[PDB]
């Protein structure tokens, strides 16, 4: 996602275009999953899981 | 035929030989040179040492 910064769109566009998605957090106190909305340092998603 | 006798150079020879001035053009250009070629090394060893500091993922992550 950051390397969009300066090349196509402003920093604030590219934060709400990747907030759009989950990514896979570590887990919780107990060991259960979570999920959490993209940053920056995050990599565009597909479609498909396999 | 003697071996006093020089031969002939007149094509190749100045205008007088002129000391002070056919030493000007010639450091001039060795001058130069050595500018051009120690501004270059500079630029080269730079550009090596600076692929070891942190990559553009470790900062994001800064
Ligand atoms: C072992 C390294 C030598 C590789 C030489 C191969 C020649 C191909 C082109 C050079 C690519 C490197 C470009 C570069 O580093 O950035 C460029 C350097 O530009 C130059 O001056 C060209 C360098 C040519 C060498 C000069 C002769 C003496 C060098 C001393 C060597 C220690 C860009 O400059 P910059 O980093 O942007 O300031």
């Amino acid at each position: 996602w950051r390397t969009l910064v300066g090349v196509s769109h402003t920093n604030e566009e590219v934060r709400n275009m990747a907030e759009e998605f989950e990514y896979d957090d570590e887990p919780d106190e107990q060991g259960n999953p979570k999920k959490r909305p993209g940053k920056l340092s995050d990599y565009i998603p597909g479609p498909y899981p396999n | 035929k003697s071996t006093y006798r020089t031969p002939n150079f007149d094509d190749v020879l100045k205008e007088n030989n002129d000391a002070d001035k056919g030493r000007s053009y010639a450091y001039f250009m060795v001058g130069a040179m050595g500018l051009l070629s120690s501004a270059g090394a500079k630029s080269t060893v730079e550009t090596f040492i600076s692929s070891m500091t942190a990559t553009a993922d470790v900062l994001a992550m800064a």
